[PDB]
């Protein structure tokens, strides 16, 4: 049960294959909920299933 | 006057997304397809914001090194600044005076009109030095300003190439004042160079990812 | 002979059965993007509630 800058949620975390812009936080879906996180303070991105 | 063909360039990331291989449509404030932008060349005269500016210095050119930003350009509102000294960059949310054309053995410091009042400050590195096409997004909306460039070398100085340019954010900026108009910065160094001013209103975007999650394709609603 | 020959680059004769999927597809998907509608609350995800 994740929190992330204060969007709770949940799901199972993983690495990211994708490769994210330096400037952001959030990668999101058609369904309008989050995939794919930026962590608050690591500068590792994580695929959120 | 002169109007100028501004033909494609001016594309910029809305903000977060990392999507790809996708066809999606976003709407934000757009600056159109096959414009006309005044041309200038020596020669600077005022320009005003008008909710969003595309500044485009040519290539081949070394002159502009920084800008004035604000609302009156008075010691009254909040004003805002930015100077490259070849190793930095030097952004003042400060308060400033007038001076109708500030410049930079080779000499500086003449810019400066007035350092009280401060309310800001920010350093970074410096952006860069047929050259790479200096291009910028200027808006605010509620306090966050934002930096957009993309650099690429070309053929034919003055008039802008075709082609593609996204426009990536570099350095967002949660300052909140005004801006209605503004100056750039120049260098007389004993002098005609080129830039552009765009303007943005709410047209329809529509964007295409790559596999590589990059735009690399995009049309507009109005043109056709 | 010819039964192959005429849908061999690209008959107008596929048709009917091509969007069938298609047209699910995009009712599948139209249900997908009701999740990010928002309806005068000030959400589409339940956490930010
Ligand atoms: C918070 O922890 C992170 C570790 O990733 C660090 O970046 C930040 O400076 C820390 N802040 C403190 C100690 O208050
Ligand atoms: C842009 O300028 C050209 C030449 O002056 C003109 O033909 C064209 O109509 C202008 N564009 C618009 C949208 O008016
Ligand atoms: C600077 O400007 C602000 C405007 O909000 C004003 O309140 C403040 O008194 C000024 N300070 C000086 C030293 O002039
Ligand atoms: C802008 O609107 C007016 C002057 O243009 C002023 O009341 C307001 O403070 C400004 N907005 C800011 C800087 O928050
Ligand atoms: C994505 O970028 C890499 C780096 O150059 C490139 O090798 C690859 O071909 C690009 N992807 C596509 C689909 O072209």
């Amino acid at each position: 049960n994740f929190n992330f800058n204060g969007l709770t949620g949940t799901g199972v975390l993983t690495e990211s294959n994708k490769k994210f812009l330096p400037f952001q936080q959030f990668g999101r879906d058609i369904a309008d909920t989050t995939d794919a996180v930026r962590d608050p303070q690591t500068l590792e991105i994580l695929d959120i299933t | 006057p002169a109007y100028t063909n501004s033909f494609t360039r001016g594309v910029y990331y809305p903000d977060k997304v990392f999507r790809s291989s996708v066809l999606h449509s976003t709407q934000d404030l757009f600056l159109p397809f096959f414009s006309n932008v005044t041309w200038f060349h020596f020669d600077n005269p005022v320009l005003p914001f008008n909710d969003g500016v595309y500044f485009a210095s040519t290539e081949k050119s070394n002159i502009i090194r920084g800008w004035i930003f604000g609302t009156t350009l008075d010691s009254k509102t909040q004003s805002l600044l930015i100077v490259n000294n070849a190793t930095n960059v030097v952004i003042k949310v400060c308060e400033f005076q007038f001076c109708n054309d500030p410049f930079l053995m080779e000499s500086e410091f003449r810019v400066y009109s007035s350092a009280n009042n401060c309310t800001f400050e920010y350093v970074s590195q410096p952006f860069l030095m047929f050259k790479n096409l200096r291009e910028f997004v200027f808006k605010n909306i509620d306090g966050y300003f934002k930096i957009y460039s993309k650099h690429t070398p070309i053929n034919l100085v003055r008039d802008l190439p075709q082609g593609f340019s996204a426009l990536e954010p570099l350095v967002d900026l949660p300052i909140g004042i005004n801006i209605t108009r503004f100056q750039t910065l120049l260098a007389l160094h004993r002098g005609a160079a080129a830039y552009y001013v765009g303007y943005l209103q709410p047209r329809t975007f529509l964007l295409k990812y790559n596999e590589n999650g990059t735009i690399t394709d995009a049309v507009d609603c109005a043109l056709d | 002979g010819k039964i192959q020959d005429s849908l061999s680059s690209t008959a107008s004769a596929l048709g009917k059965l091509q969007d069938v999927v298609n047209q699910n597809a995009q009712a599948l998907n139209t249900l997908v993007k009701q999740l990010s509608s928002n309806f005068g609350a000030i959400s589409s995800v339940l956490n930010d509630i």
